[PDB]
């Protein structure tokens, strides 16, 4: 039988997606509570299409729909199948764009998202076709700590897209070395390991090593090959 | 200002997060509503420009503005709640959420504002972190940030309220 999460999330889908501030709210705290990493249960919220409704509520001008949306996206999207039935409906454009909508948790729980979608080449080339390489490289640009946790999302998911030749082209392009050498810089750990594990796969392409040769990120390397987190060094070192 | 002077005396005693020419103007369309709002003024003023349909929890965020409970609520109080709604702390959402949201006001959240408006917010066709008290109540709102208003609506509606008080703080 379908499972009582697959019960209780279709009724809170039954009024997400037509109800109002109230129902989303609570709507939403249900699909908090409920185990998000359980495989079944990312099966049942993609079956009742569940995540398709988080982004309609990502269209609505709720917040804290944006908010418990994206956490679970990013809490359930440990599997193939819940991402490529996202980019299948169509919801990930969507959340392209929500990396670049004001809010930050819109941004940052999104990058998460994203950032553990975009193992295969759809997701990737989505989020540089509709933009979302460039503005989560503004982020790590941090023009404007609030920018350590955005950059630390936008890392990590650019981490994942750090295989495609498009996406490499597009960070050279937009120009995210120099940002990420002053990232890497910056001595806050969390956006250590993603910052390097992009600048890794982006740096096996010749150019990208010419400039961070420019930049002196080697340099910045050594300097971070000794950090308190192990798996700084490992990266470093590729 | 022969009118000005409410505010004036408003911001030394009220510490309003709204600064100097914020609260004059939003004083300003106080008085322009009331051409001292009464019940219909809620009814109509936060159900157009703000929305959240209940009218129930209408009457309900009127009373929690009316904690005096003199009917015809007080500018003191209705600004203050606005500068609450526009600028507020976690703490002072908390406080004013629990004590509105309570509608019998038993210093709690019994069944009957619990169950009442969770069949509110369930379109016919929480307390396992919680549990109800302040306390833990404040616990387990702070870890999730969708539980501050997991018994009503409320709004700050940002594409709402930045947008109402885009048209309000005309400067």
């Amino acid at each position: 039988d379908l499972p009582s999460e697959y019960w209780q999330i279709q009724k809170l889908v039954k009024y997400l997606k037509g109800g109002n501030q109230t129902a989303t709210v609570i709507a939403l705290c249900s699909m908090k509570d409920f185990n998000l990493a359980q495989e079944t249960c990312q099966l049942a919220i993609r079956d009742v299409g569940g995540l398709e409704v988080l982004i309609n509520l990502l269209e609505t001008d709720e917040v804290k729909c944006q908010i418990g949306s994206l956490k679970i996206l990013k809490e359930i999207s440990h599997n193939p199948q819940i991402r490529r039935n996202i980019v299948d409906l169509g919801g990930l454009p969507i959340m392209v764009n929500i990396l670049d909508s004001p809010h930050k948790s819109l941004k940052c729980l999104a990058a998460e998202t994203i950032a553990n979608v975009a193992k295969f080449r759809r997701a990737r080339q989505a989020v540089r076709r509709h933009g979302g390489i460039t503005k989560l490289v503004a982020l790590l640009d941090c023009g404007q700590t609030r920018d350590v946790e955005v950059a630390r999302c936008g890392a990590l998911a650019l981490w994942s897209c750090s295989k495609s030749y498009a996406n490499k082209e597009a960070i050279r392009k937009a120009g995210g070395i120099p940002l990420l050498a002053r990232l890497l810089k910056t001595s806050h750990q969390d956006m250590l390991i993603p910052v390097v594990g992009t600048l890794q796969e982006c740096a096996s392409e010749e150019n990208y090593r010419a400039a961070i040769k420019a930049e002196r990120i080697i340099e910045n390397l050594v300097k971070n090959l000794n950090s308190e987190n192990e798996q700084l060094q490992e990266h470093c070192a590729m | 200002i022969k009118d000005g002077l409410n505010a004036c005396c408003y911001i030394c005693i009220f510490s309003f997060t709204v600064n100097k020419f914020e609260v004059k103007c939003l004083i300003s369309l106080f008085y322009n509503l009331v051409g001292g709002l009464d019940r219909n003024a809620f009814r109509n003023i936060l159900h157009v420009t703000f929305g959240m349909t209940d009218d129930m929890i209408m009457d309900r965020v009127f009373r929690g503005f009316d904690k005096d409970n003199d009917g015809c609520v007080s500018v003191s109080e209705w600004v203050y709640g606005l500068s609450v709604f526009l600028r507020g702390t976690l703490e002072e959402k908390m406080k004013y959420c629990f004590e509105v949201f309570d509608l019998n006001g038993d210093g709690f959240i019994s069944k009957e504002e619990m169950v009442h408006m969770l069949k509110n917010s369930l379109l016919k066709q929480t307390l396992k972190k919680m549990d109800l008290s302040f306390p833990d109540y404040e616990a387990a709102v702070r870890e999730e940030a969708l539980l501050l208003e997991a018994f009503g609506p409320c709004l700050p509606d940002p594409k709402s309220q930045k947008e109402f008080e885009a048209q309000v703080f005309k400067d």
